[PDB]
């Protein structure tokens, strides 16, 4: 079927530019005009930039025209977004929809989203914190703290322990994200049984596991 | 620019019952508005196009309604798995415009939070740093306030608090609250206390523990 | 003879940025210069026809363009996967030639070098001979200037310096330098040293052992 | 699907002669032309010698001219390339590649290589040595000397060790090449889980395992 | 000249299904018939299944009719067999052949045959044991027992020593296989010179090496 | 279904003289019957054809005669090379029938075994096991039998026995008889003997241990 799949996006600072690029399959590409639409942090939708089939009609949103270009290869079934002068605004996640769904035009078929995040701040690992606390439940957590940019992702016993798991959507103190996440077991088989928070930051490529211990 | 004032941003509805998520524009739209729905980890699906018109897939329950300047939503009855966001949209004139999005949740019995609260571990200290945290787990409704006390004083310096958006096994919300402080001023005080504010109390609920 | 001068021979360019690499032909062509991709362990794939035409498989974020005496390959954005060599050529008369060839690389952050040295084994020195090895490794950039030292002095005599590619785990580089002394030689002296100097450090970084 | 495959690579003396060859799948050989294209240590890409699909135009690289014959055998489908009076300068990895891509011609599929060394030194098996050394990480290595002609390769427990071993490109020194590799393994676990160096040399079918043994 | 290669032979529990293929070159594949003939451990050869040139005429032994399918893609060249409700009696090594040698039809080319075991015992390594003993020459041994499917196989000196190895066809006892291997030496010359005996399992992908060393 | 007896299954001939494979079919065939040859490590090749046809590259040594209901494969003279299993088979019906093949093997001098016996190694018996093994080796003919005692009682539970095929180098067979036991009981006993009869011998060929 319709096959949509988008790569480039990472950490830039303002003023820097980037070039996303979107993957299309399983259509006549060069039949159809393409839109970017991007979703921030705090958010909701907002349309970026059209490009026609043929790449003649072009249309732009107030806040990016003279800043990015939209550009399409039509043997290469490949659909561009150029940045320019990137300002903190325009941190975002970034989708390709196509222009179907004629003659009752709509953005029928969209990519998984790529994550552009524009800041000076520089990327970090996390560091990561047990934390341990009768009831025959107990509840342990993990603190992930100081890294940068987002994303970060979290598992327990790597991906074994799943339910009662929260994990908290992050939140930037001091130029770097800070989030923790809970995990609840029983009671009777801890700690005789470990438990390990693990954590992975994509950006920095970092890994780090961490059994918990306990503590009067 | 045809804007779109989508309300309520926020909607919270009993499994069964009716949701209504309205979209109004700024001047008048076809036989042009579309409706997305966002689930948590995923990219925009096209749900409505025109303005009533189903798409391949999506449930009869989805009906989209409305001309000229004012368009619905509603989704009856709502079930667990239309918890979502949903966004409607213009396609008429550049600029293709969109509603700020409606966060819809599941409406339950109402639930008091589970604390648990947690010194400082050893390894950060030992790094300079001292950050005391509180889970508040598995209550509803959403709202919640959070305050810390350090020897009984309130401290809104230094507090990074955080929700989940609902959880699918219980339609609960969790959220985390951490002060963030120095290892030099931690050990300079005795107690750390979070409190909330939560419908399900009347007093405010409280967690505490001495350092050592 | 159309010479095809391709620069730069080699490239470095952050993982989202824009890279461009040109072909200058020492007289006009179509129509007819081809670009080719040629990741470590392979045979060349072809990836530009024409001058712009992408060939099965090839990323849209893979264009070629030019015309005449003068043709680019740009890949914008530059991912993780684009590390390879390229080559342009001209397919329009007898003889076909192509470009020196472009090897492109991740930039990243700057790196100092993890250095080691190791003494010539028993078993190298029973048999006569005695190569002493320092290893730098994973840095960035890649340029990096190796001195060996004999008892405090100089030594580029025996000198072999090797360096890997750009590694696909961490986009670092390392190299390896050897002193190659006969036995005789090694056993009348005491200290052996490598030093080197790169752009993460002001002083020359010292790696030294001393022989027993 | 397309399919080219060489052989008849190896080690030739100066003024030597040497023949290779290339066979073809998956297409119908007799309709078209086919080059031969070589790349030498360093380096880059260097156009030989073409041959139309019924052996009747032929051309030549300058510097081949009157040394080298390009010819086919279009019932066995296959394609050869004859060497004589053999220069050093010809040493290089060679290519057979197709003449296709009509009608916008262009080498489009390529054979996967086989080497050629020119030269008077003879087939010679390495020596190889361990090298031995706090960190948590310790790093061993391996030396491999005096060998020709290239290739080596190397591994470390026999494939096991994969992450932080880096091979280094081998040096020619006094007639002969050289390298060395390295390997990263855990402080803790060195010596009383072993390590061993393992290397193969192609030419002379030559294999030595080397484990790495500690010192002061 | 004319190529058949087979694939996708293993082991399978009873009931189970599985397909074995069968490539052919340097002939017009769909101008001939071809046929499936098996071999068992003991074994004699009994023909499978045929299928004419366009796939219209089928036939099928007895033994295997409703349960096994024979099938050809001519377009690539390969002829298949699709077996389901596997049993015990199924075992065997499975060929295919050309039916040609026309207009005197006979089995005239034959693949090299791909083996198929039907247990419900699992794939198991070998425990390997070495056995030790005036002679002049001195006879050592090596047992290879427990181990699942068939083969196994056995070099000494990784092939080094050649003559005076006798390696003995396997034994099924209580569900896995048991062989063993021996060879002779120069007494005066053994144990001053090491001699092993390897063991390689292709169905566990399992190597083992191990040295024979004396005692009284 | 035609059903083709090949007799004998095994058969014994010295160089330079007959052999003869005879195949007789249930009803009558052509015209259709072939004859294959098989070498140890391969696929059958196609010997006869017709009934008399020799196929490319088979000697004229190999001649392949009959009609009706009754053939033969005769090869004058054996040569070393001819050892194989042969097959004949009908291709004139379906179901295509063979017949149960005949090894063919070269006859040579009477030769006693050479016996070597073997206790349990120490690293089985450490695992609990206990195998006791014996190798008969280079012997003619093949037909032996071999009988284990322990303490001087024949014991035929746990014993696997197994013959190589006839050896190209000097056209002797070899056998293995091994005595699966439990460290358990292997312990309980002192003497082991495996006893084996054969042509060249009057008297049991005996080996022997006692344990230690």
């Amino acid at each position: 079927d319709v096959q949509l799949v988008e790569s480039g996006g990472g950490l830039v600072q303002p003023g820097g530019s980037r070039k996303l690029s979107c993957a299309a399959s399983g259509f006549t590409f060069s039949s159809f005009g393409m839109h970017w639409v991007r979703q921030a942090p705090e958010k909701g939708l907002e349309w970026v930039a059209y490009i026609s089939s043929g790449s003649s009609t072009l249309h732009y949103a107030d806040t990016v025209k003279g800043r990015f270009t939209i550009s399409r290869d039509n043997p290469k079934n490949t659909l561009f977004l150029q940045m320019t002068s990137l300002r903190s605004e325009d941190t975002a996640m970034y989708y390709c929809a196509r222009w179907g769904n004629y003659p009752h035009y709509a953005m029928d078929y969209w990519g998984q989203g790529t994550s552009v995040t524009v800041s000076s701040a520089k990327t970090t690992a996390p560091s990561v914190y047990p934390l341990a606390p009768t009831g025959s439940s107990v509840t342990l957590g993990c603190l992930v703290k100081g890294y940068f940019p987002e994303p970060v992702t979290l598992t327990w016993n790597s991906g074994s322990l799943s339910s009662g798991v929260h994990t908290f959507p992050a939140v930037l103190q001091s130029g770097l994200y800070t989030l923790s996440s809970s995990v609840t077991v029983t009671s009777s088989t801890w700690p005789s049984q470990t438990i390990t928070c693990n954590v992975a930051h994509p950006a920095s490529s970092t890994k780090v596991d961490k059994k918990i211990e306990p503590r009067v | 620019n045809i804007v779109m004032t989508q309300s309520p941003k926020s909607m919270s509805m009993s499994v069964g019952e009716r949701v209504t998520l309205t979209c109004k524009a700024s001047e008048n739209v076809g036989t042009y508005v579309s409706w997305y729905q966002q689930k948590p980890e995923q990219s925009p699906k096209l749900l409505i196009y025109g303005a009533s018109n189903r798409y391949t897939g999506v449930p009869d329950r989805f009906t989209g309604s409305g001309s000229a300047t004012d368009f619905t939503l509603t989704i009856s009855s709502v079930q667990a798995e239309d918890l979502a966001d949903y966004h409607c949209g213009q396609s008429y004139s550049t600029p293709y415009t969109f509603g700020g999005g409606t966060k819809l949740e599941i409406k339950r019995a109402d639930a008091a939070p589970t604390v648990s609260i947690f010194p400082p571990s050893s390894e950060q200290l030992t790094s300079g740093g001292a950050s005391v945290v509180c889970f508040l787990n598995n209550f509803y409704p959403k709202d919640i306030n959070v305050k810390w006390k350090i020897d009984g004083s309130e401290r809104q310096n230094g507090v990074l608090n955080s929700w989940t958006d609902q959880d699918s096994k219980d339609s609960t919300y969790s959220m985390s609250s951490t002060l963030t402080l120095t290892k030099d001023e931690y050990e300079r005080h005795n107690s750390y206390t979070c409190e909330a504010t939560h419908k399900t109390s009347t007093s405010p609920i409280v967690k505490s523990f001495n350092r050592n």
